[PDB]
RNA sequence: UAUAAUGGGUCAGCGACUUAUAUUCAGUAGCGAGGUUAACCGUAUAGGGGAGCCGUAGAGAAAUCGAGUCUUAAUAGGGCG
RNA sequence: CCCCGAAAGCUAUUUAGGUAGCGCCUCGGACGAAUACCAUAGGGGGUAGAGCACUGUUUCGGCACCGAUGCAAACUCCGAAUACCUAUGAGUACUAUCCGGGAGACAGACUGCGGGUGCUAACGUCCGUAGUCAAGAGGAAAACAAUCCAGACCGCCAGCUAAGGCCCCAAAAUCAUAGUUAAGUGGGAAACGAUGUGGGAAGGCAUAGACAGCUAUAGUCGAGUCGGCCUGCGCGGAAGAUGUAACGGGGCUAAAACUAUGUGCCGAAGCUGCGGAUGUAUACUUUGUAUACGUGGUAGGGGAGCGUUCUGUAAGCCGAUGAAGGUGUGU
RNA sequence: CGGAGGAGUACGAAGGUGCGCUCAGCGUGGUCGGAAAUCACGCGUAGAGUAUAAAGGCAAAAGCGCGCUUAACUGCGAGACCCACAAGUCGAGCAGGUACGAAAGUAGGUCUUAGUGAUCCGGUGGUUCUGUAUGGAAGGGCCAUCGCUCAACGGAUAAAAGGUACUCUGGGGAUAACAGGCUGAUACCGCCCAAGAGUUCAUAUCGACGGCGGUGUUUGGCACCUCGAUGUCGGCUCAUCUC
RNA sequence: GCUGGCGACCAUAGCAAGAGUGAACCACCUGAUCCCUUCCCGAACUCAGAAGUGAAACCUCUUAGCGCUGAUGGUAGUGUGGGAUUACCCAUGUGAGAGUAAGUCAUCGCCAGCU
């Protein structure tokens, strides 16, 4: 019912629309791991930015 | 030299109230140089093709008719 | 801009956002529906001096009205309050 | 000393290197979810692509029409992905909006994508869109604003990683398993030329004897041979001026090259560990205390301080048992 | 200083309303009359038209006729679009007076988007505004309207052309001439294919129509360095490198 | 089960060809006296009427003839990340146009007459 997300890549050089979606999780910074409930709201913002982002499903 | 270089002043033609909004009478909906989209029921014509709601309610556009004519129109 | 763009041979001393008046905003103090004197007088930072200024009511080009007023044939509608 | 932090755009200008209003920055006040990211639902389009139903244009047949066949920024019978508008909703975040004080700026640059112009030239010029520089240090690309990785509060002779790397200069594998290359290709360049070598799909002839050579199709011999197609890596084409000078160098050939896979390690001011400082907010219902999030910066905006001369406090306090000033040392 | 075209008007009907009607093309026949005047009948079909350029439109036709008329009205106006400002655009509805229809009704110019000029200064009509002692008046105000190729069209004045090699100051490598740089259209050099020429024979030697590269000696393109100075066309003296 | 009117819908519903319908309705139909009418015409509009015909017209039925509708699969394009620069390739999401198989001679609502 949750999922943890960690960040792998620096956000500094991304598109606007991606850094909303890291803040929107909760993600600070590289290696920042957070929980978060697993809902398709939350799933969207994970896969826009799949590229940067670690799950453990 | 060139004998072109002209061009006119931008006019700001479209779609304002998209399907779905909620209007007040009098709001514009649509502004139009040709008569693109025709006026349902609740919308009026100004004399330039302009469409504008004359009762409250939601816009709706749809095809209609026996010539296949864009209608736009306002359900209270 | 390492630039082969400008300025400086070196040291010591001097060298550039001020002053007066008016106005607006922000702090702070006195008094408070009120606040405050100017010139001047005064053995004088005191005490007198209320003329004047700001606030307390708007609308209208104006005459005029006034919590309303202007436009209008309209008590309708509308604009400023 | 501390906090925040732009722009090189639009409109107008006897205007174009000036200025003004708006856009972008900062400070104060009001007011809190009205904001954004994502999901779901509703909606219009005429671009990419495509097509010939219109407008033009094109080739070959038959008789302007009929059958085939192409093309288009100013053609459309069609037509996306994305973008954009609205409503509802979970989670995360000092978001949005209104009123006032102060500005700066109105010479931009490069790179990728979509284009006009130019020669599908230019580190060329003019637009749209995103990133970096401007105003940004660290590691890699030999050196190299604008590329790749990454956003520097202070200290440490601690640890893990990113891009990029592991023979020596110079930190880490002369690591492991399969292949390819002989050109120092790797470590500059085309049309075209060639039995250089590796792989693949087919075909023709052939031990009643195939190819080559030789004797005048037969004949001596004794297994393969023949000509194409696809594909990997190589060869020629390849001439310049101070000095090898077109791997950074040394050097490198079952590589220290290329292809594929795997196991370790090195590697930044990124992350973690330990110590210290500071801004804002929430709770302690003074506290100076804990927790949370922050602390790269030009033009600018805001906050807090150090020293110097003079006036009062001061007919006070220090001073020939030595003031100011000068010159060392310690803290 | 990209590729193409238009405007600086017109109309008292070419406006309003009620009623009514559909274009263009081709084919048959029918005097002059035919390629194409008018008449009649068919076929398929929006290719006609819309004062004018193009685009978006046009069957309740927004295209085309007839009768009657002036809504090409006065006071406004909920609400929106666009927007630095100044400006610009659409508009249901309400009151009064009209026009056309039997009536429900339609009409605040024309299918729409161009046909335009702020402020100042003056002119004309009206006015229950003001009127420098008082009553008037002059002058001013308010409402309506007139005088701009102010076209460099947000309009510096009511009113304005040239020379300087006799020159001067403040600035710029924001911007040209020389040399450097990037590029290589052009220039020069090399290669591929080969109609052909060469008594025959493409390749001894030349080689048409076309194609692909190299160099950085030409003529050019750009404007990156230098305008608080990089100061030269040729000659002389002295050279150094490439093939 | 037929006929008429008014709508929903706007080709899978349309065109074309062929065949039927007169009891009622509709259609042609008679003439032009009054109402009314033609830039001329009782051709259209209009009035007064049923002697004729379902010829034409309108409706209904049949046909895939023309037209219209139309999959599945593939291809083109394309957002995000990465690799390359004649404009492609990989991962992930999305996905035409044309063409092919196939389908279609519509489907509903309110009222009034005739059996």
């Amino acid at each position: 019912k949750t999922i943890k997300v960690t960040q792998t890549k620096s956000s500094s050089h991304r598109l606007k629309n991606h850094k909303l979606c890291l803040q929107g999780l909760g993600l600070r910074r590289i290696g920042h791991t957070v929980e978060v409930q697993d809902t398709p709201s939350n799933r969207g913002m994970i896969n826009k930015v799949y590229y940067m982002v670690s799950v453990e499903e | 030299s060139t004998k072109n270089g002209r061009d006119s002043n931008p006019k700001m033609l479209g779609v304002k109230v998209y399907g779905g909004q909620t209007v007040t009478a009098g709001n514009i909906i649509v502004r139009q140089r040709g008569t693109e989209f025709h006026a349902g029921a609740n919308v009026g014509m100004g004399r330039d093709h302009t469409l504008f709601a004359t009762a409250d309610g939601v816009v709706k556009f749809e095809v209609k008719g026996q010539f296949g004519r864009r209608y736009v129109k306002v359900e209270t």
